[PDB]
C-alpha cells in the first residue's frame, strides 16, 4: 500500500486527554454502527484500557438524510500535533495553464480514509464510545487511517497521492494533473475518446490503492468553476458578475462591489471604482446610506456595461513570447494587458500603489513594471518584453540622477499617449541673473524683497514648504531657492509630479510653470 | 563514516523560511542538479513531516557553461551553534599582493551530516504557477553554505594543507565558508602556477576558480578619503555646498573649523556672486583639507561587534561604500565603478569579499533599492558562494552629496 509518514507530537507535549461529552442513547446506537463498519473496515481498531488518551466524538446528520455522520473533534490533539510543511498554499492562476483537448475532474472519494497512519501515532487517536447501560462501560478505539478533521491529514494526503501519482506520470508525459484536496484535474490534448479513455486507465491506477473516484457518467465537466473562475479547455473567464440595480446603497454595499470590481480587474479592461471608493469617506455605520454623486452612477452606469458583454482569457503559449503593456488610466492609475498574439490577452490588471507620500510617473510607471514582472515570474517563469508608453531618453534622464538603483527588462516605448515624462528639472547648478531666496515661514532676497507669512494650523515640516511655496510663488520665471530644511529638499530633489499633500502639489505647479529652478541646502544656525 | 553530532542554538528550532518565486530556467537548472545529487545520495526526498524550509538559487559559475546551487543557509546558520581550535583570520592576508578564490564546496560532499540535523536543511524547488506540489528534499552530506560545514570538515582540510603549507609557507591560505583565498607576493604568473598545483594538490585527496576564477589585489586598496572641491573662483553657492560638507565632516574630525568660511557668509548674497576668499579663510581652508588626508584616528575594529556596509549609487555607473561598526566610526571607505543592479550586486560582492579578507567575516549590508526589485535580480549576477545579510534604505540626498 502506502509508505507511512512518521508523526510526532510537538516537543514535551502528552496526547489528548479529553473527556467524552454526555451522548444520547440515540446517538449512541448510531456511532456504534458507524464505528463496527469503520473497524470491519480495518480504518480503526479497538483497544484495551491501557490507552490513556481521548478526543470527544459526537454524532451529526448532514442536511439531507436521517442517517448519522461521525465527527471526532480533534481541537486538543492538533494544537497538539507537530506542524507539517504547508499543503499548497500556491494555486495555478489561469492565465497559466496550457490550453488542452480535453479536461476531467476526479474527485476522490474517502480520500484519507485509504491512508494508513503512523503506528507510533495511533494511540493518540483515541476516542470513546459511551456505553448507554451505565454499570456496562465502553467502546475504545483508535484510528488507522487518516482522521478526517486532522491536522496532518491534508498534507500526508497530498503528499501520498503525488507519489502514487508519479509513476502513471512518467508513463504519461502526454498527461497533465493538478491535485488540489479532493479533485484531481486532469488535460490532455488527445482525442476525445483517447482521452476519455486515459482518464479510465489513471481510475484504475488509483483504484488500485483503494482509490475511487466518480464514473464518466457522473463525473464533473468543464467548464470548472474553481477558486473564483470559469476555466474551459480553451479558454477562461471570472466566473459571472452581474451588478445590483438598487436605488438606495449602503457603506457594505458598496464596500462589497468595489471588492468584486476590484476582482474584475485582473481581466475585464477599463473597470474603475475611484469615484465608487469616494463615496466611502467619512462613513459612520456599515448600515449607513450613501447617495450616488453624478460621477459616481457614471462610472458604476460604465463599469455594468464592461460586465455585460463577457471576455475570455486565452492560455498560455509556451512557444511564444509575453508581451506586457502598460498604459496610465489616470493620477496614479495604471492598466497593463499580457498576451502573446496581439490584444489575445492572457491576463490584464491595474495598478494605484503609490509608494511614498511623493512620486512622479516615471518612479510609479517603473513600480508597476517590478509588480508585472514579479507576477509573471511567478505564473510563466519568465519575464515578458515590454511595451511602455516612455522613451528611453525620458526614462535614462530619470535613472541616471535617482540616487536609488533601479532596472527595468527590455522595454520598447510606444506611442500610445498619454505619454510620461518629467514635467520639469531642478538646475544642476545655480542660475546667474536669477533673483535668490533665502527662506526660513518666510523670505529674503538678494534684491531686497521679503514676506514674513505667519501660518496657523501648521507642523514643522509643512511650514518649510510653504516658505519655499513662498518664494517660487512671489519669484519671476528663473530662481534660486536656499532653505536649510532637508527635508523638502529631498522632497524636491526627488522631483515629484503627484502628491497627497495638497501643498506639495502647489508647488509642483509653481515648478513646472518655472523656466530654471536651483534648489540648495545649507546647515541651520 | 562516524557524523558529528550538531545541534541548533539551545531552545531554538529550525528555519521556515520562504523560497522566492525563480525563473523557469533556474528551475530547470535546480532540478537537473538535485536529480544527480539524490543519484549519488548527496540529498534525498523528503515528507510533510518536515514543516523546515531553506531557499534555493541557481547562480551561473564565471566561465564555466554550469549552473552553481545556491542554497540560502543565512537563517540556519545563525540558529547553528557556534563551535567549541579556530583557524584565525591572518592578518597577513590582506597586505599580499595577490589573492585567489578557489570554490572548494566540493569537499563537504564526502563528509556525512548528522542524521538528526539533516532535516534542517530542507530545502524545496519550486514549481512554475504552482501546477505540482514542489520537489523537496534535506541534506544527507555536510551542505555547501552551511557554517559547520567548514567546521566540521576543519580537520580533514588542514590534513590536506599541510604540506603545502610547509613546502609553500610564501603563501597564505584561509578557508571561509565553500571559500578558500589563496594569498601571495609572487608575479602574477608565478602567483598562477602555484595556484595551479594547489588544484591538483587538491584534487590528489578529491576547484574552479572564483571571482571570475580571477585575481584579487588586496595591496593596493585603500580608503577613499573625504574630499573638498578645489577649484579657481569660488562662489557664494560653492561656499555653502562647501560649509555644509564641512559642518557634516566635522562631527568626525572636530578639528575642521568653518568660522572664516562663514563669515564671507554674510548678507544674503547672490548665489552666483563670486566671493575672494580672505588670509584666514584660505588658512582655514587648507587646514581643514588636512585633517581630512586621513581616516580618523582611534577607530578599530570589535570582533564581538557586527560589520555594517552603506552603499551610495554616485551615478554614471559609480558608488561610494562605508563599512564601520559605529556611526561616522568607518573602517573602510571605498569607490566602485550594464544596469544598476548588476553593478550594486558586484559592488556588494566586492565588499563582501574584502570584509572577509580583511576581517575575516561579512558585513550587514544597507542597500539603495526595493526589496522586490534586488529578489527578482540579484541571482542573475551574482556569483559568491556565500550570501551576506542585507536589508532596504532610502538613501538621504545629502549624504551622497558628502561622498566622492
Ligand atoms: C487549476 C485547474 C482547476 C485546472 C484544470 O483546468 C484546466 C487546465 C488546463 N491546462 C493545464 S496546463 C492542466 C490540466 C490539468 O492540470 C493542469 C495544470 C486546461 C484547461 C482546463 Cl479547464
Amino acid at each position: 500500500p502506502i509508505e507511512t509518514v512518521p508523526v510526532k507530537l510537538k516537543p514535551g507535549m502528552d496526547g489528548p486527554k479529553v473527556k467524552q461529552w454526555p451522548l444520547t442513547e440515540e446517538k449512541i446506537k448510531a456511532l456504534v454502527e458507524i464505528c463496527t463498519e469503520m473497524e470491519k473496515e480495518g480504518k480503526i481498531s479497538k483497544i484495551g484500557p491501557e490507552n490513556p488518551y481521548n478526543t470527544p466524538v459526537f454524532a451529526i446528520k448532514k442536511k439531507d438524510s436521517t442517517k448519522w455522520r461521525k465527527l471526532v473533534d480533534f481541537r486538543e490533539l492538533n494544537k497538539r500535533t507537530q506542524d507539517f510543511w504547508e499543503v499548497q498554499l500556491g494555486i495555478p492562476h489561469p492565465a497559466g495553464l496550457k490550453k488542452k483537448k480535453s479536461a476531467t475532474v476526479l474527485d476522490v472519494g474517502d480520500a484519507y480514509f485509504s491512508v494508513p497512519l503512523d503506528e507510533d501515532f495511533r494511540k493518540y487517536t483515541a476516542f470513546t464510545i459511551p456505553s448507554i447501560n451505565n454499570e456496562t462501560p465502553g467502546i475504545r478505539y483508535q484510528y488507522n487511517v487518516l482522521p478526517q478533521g486532522w491536522k496532518g491529514s491534508p498534507a500526508i494526503f497530498q503528499s501520498s497521492m503525488t507519489k502514487i501519482l508519479e509513476p502513471f506520470r512518467k508513463q504519461n508525459p502526454d498527461i497533465v494533473i493538478y491535485q488540489y484536496m479532493d479533485d484531481l484535474y486532469v488535460g490532455s490534448d488527445l482525442e476525445i475518446g483517447q482521452h476519455r479513455t486515459k482518464i479510465e486507465e489513471l481510475r484504475q491506477h488509483l483504484l488500485r490503492w483503494g482509490l475511487t473516484t466518480p464514473d464518466k457518467k457522473h463525473q464533473k465537466e468543464p467548464p470548472f468553476l474553481w477558486m473564483g473562475y470559469e476555466l474551459h479547455p480553451d479558454k477562461w473567464t471570472v466566473q459571472p458578475i452581474v451588478l445590483p440595480e438598487k436605488d438606495s446603497w449602503t457603506v457594505n454595499d458598496i464596500q462589497k462591489l468595489v471588492g468584486k470590481l476590484n476582482w474584475a480587474s485582473q481581466i475585464y479592461p477599463g473597470i474603475k471604482v475611484r469615484q465608487l471608493c469616494k463615496l466611502l469617506r467619512g462613513t459612520k455605520a456599515l448600515t449607513e446610506v450613501i447617495p450616488l454623486t453624478e460621477e459616481a452612477e457614471l462610472e458604476l452606469a460604465e463599469n455594468r456595461e464592461i460586465l455585460k458583454e463577457p471576455v475570455h482569457g486565452v492560455y498560455y503559449d509556451p512557444s511564444k513570447d509575453l508581451i506586457a503593456e502598460i498604459q496610465k488610466q489616470g493620477q496614479g492609475q495604471w492598466t497593463y494587458q499580457i498576451y502573446q498574439e496581439p490584444f489575445k490577452n492572457l491576463k490584464t490588471g491595474k495598478y494605484a500603489r503609490m509608494r511614498g507620500a511623493h512620486t512622479n510617473d516615471v518612479k510609479q510607471l517603473t513600480e508597476a513594471v517590478q509588480k508585472i514582472t514579479t507576477e509573471s515570474i511567478v505564473i510563466w517563469g519568465k519575464t515578458p518584453k515590454f511595451k511602455l508608453p516612455i522613451q528611453k531618453e525620458t526614462w535614462e534622464t530619470w535613472w541616471t540622477e535617482y540616487w536609488q538603483a533601479t532596472w527595468i527588462p527590455e522595454w520598447e516605448f510606444v506611442n500610445t499617449p498619454p505619454l510620461v515624462k518629467l514635467w520639469y528639472q531642478l538646475e544642476k547648478e545655480p542660475i546667474v541673473g536669477a533673483e535668490t531666496f533665502y527662506v526660513d515661514a518666510g523670505y529674503v532676497t538678494n534684491r531686497g524683497r521679503q514676506k514674513v507669512v505667519t501660518l496657523t494650523d501648521t507642523t514643522n515640516q509643512k511650514t518649510e514648504l510653504q516658505a519655499i511655496y513662498l518664494a517660487l510663488q512671489d519669484s519671476g520665471l528663473e530662481v534660486n531657492i536656499v532653505t536649510d530644511s532637508q527635508y523638502a529638499l529631498g522632497i524636491i530633489q526627488a522631483q515629484p509630479d503627484q502628491s497627497e499633500s495638497e501643498l506639495v502639489n502647489q508647488i509642483i505647479e509653481q515648478l513646472i510653470k518655472k523656466e530654471k529652478v536651483y534648489l540648495a541646502w545649507v546647515p541651520a544656525h | 563514516i562516524e557524523t558529528v553530532p550538531v545541534k541548533l542554538k539551545p531552545g531554538m528550532d529550525g528555519p521556515k523560511v520562504k523560497q522566492w518565486p525563480l525563473t523557469e530556467e533556474k528551475i530547470k537548472a535546480l532540478v537537473e542538479i538535485c536529480t544527480e545529487m539524490e543519484k549519488e545520495g548527496k540529498i534525498s526526498k523528503i515528507g510533510p513531516e518536515n514543516p523546515y524550509n531553506t531557499p534555493v538559487f541557481a547562480i551561473k559559475k564565471k566561465d564555466s557553461t554550469k549552473w552553481r546551487k545556491l542554497v540560502d543557509f543565512r537563517e540556519l546558520n545563525k540558529r547553528t551553534q557556534d563551535f567549541w581550535l579556530g583557524i584565525p583570520h591572518p592578518a597577513g592576508l590582506k597586505k599580499k599582493k595577490s589573492a585567489t578564490v578557489l570554490d572548494v564546496g566540493d569537499a563537504y560532499f564526502s563528509v556525512p551530516l548528522d542524521e538528526d540535523f539533516r532535516k534542517y536543511t530542507a530545502f524545496t524547488i519550486p514549481s512554475i504557477n504552482n501546477e505540482t506540489p514542489g520537489i523537496r528534499y534535506q541534506y544527507n552530506v555536510l551542505p555547501q553554505g552551511w557554517k559547520g560545514s567548514p567546521a566540521i570538515f576543519q580537520s580533514s582540510m588542514t590534513k590536506i594543507l599541510e604540506p603545502f603549507r610547509k613546502q609553500n609557507p610564501d603563501i597564505v591560505i584561509y578557508q571561509y565558508m565553500d571559500d578558500l583565498y589563496v594569498g601571495s607576493d609572487l608575479e602574477i604568473g608565478q602567483h598562477r602556477t602555484k595556484i595551479e598545483e594547489l588544484r591538483q594538490h587538491l584534487l590528489r585527496w578529491g576547484p574552479p576558480f572564483l571571482w571570475m576564477g580571477y585575481e584579487l589585489h588586496p595591496d593596493k586598496w585603500t580608503v577613499q578619503p573625504i574630499v573638498l572641491p578645489e577649484k579657481d573662483s569660488w562662489t557664494v553657492n560653492d561656499i555653502q555646498k562647501l560649509v555644509g560638507k564641512l559642518n557634516w565632516a566635522s562631527q568626525i574630525y572636530p578639528g575642521i573649523k568653518v568660522r572664516q568660511l562663514c563669515k564671507l557668509l554674510r548678507g544674503t548674497k547672490a548665489l552666483t556672486e563670486v566671493i575672494p576668499l580672505t588670509e584666514e579663510a584660505e588658512l582655514e581652508l587648507a587646514e581643514n583639507r588636512e585633517i581630512l588626508k586621513e581616516p580618523v584616528h582611534g577607530v578599530y575594529y570589535d570582533p564581538s561587534k557586527d560589520l555594517i556596509a552603506e552603499i551610495q549609487k554616485q551615478g554614471q555607473g559609480q558608488w561610494t561604500y562605508q563599512i564601520y561598526q559605529e556611526p561616522f566610526k568607518n573602517l573602510k571607505t571605498g569607490k566602485y565603478a550594464t544596469n544598476d543592479v548588476k553593478q550594486l550586486t558586484e559592488a556588494v560582492q566586492k565588499i563582501t569579499t574584502e570584509s572577509i579578507v580583511i576581517w575575516g567575516k561579512t558585513p550587514k549590508f544597507k542597500l539603495p533599492i526595493q526589496k522586490e526589485t534586488w529578489e527578482t535580480w540579484w541571482t542573475e549576477y551574482w556569483q559568491a558562494t556565500w550570501i551576506p545579510e542585507w536589508e532596504f534604505v532610502n538613501t538621504p540626498p545629502l549624504v551622497k552629496l558628502w561622498y566622492q
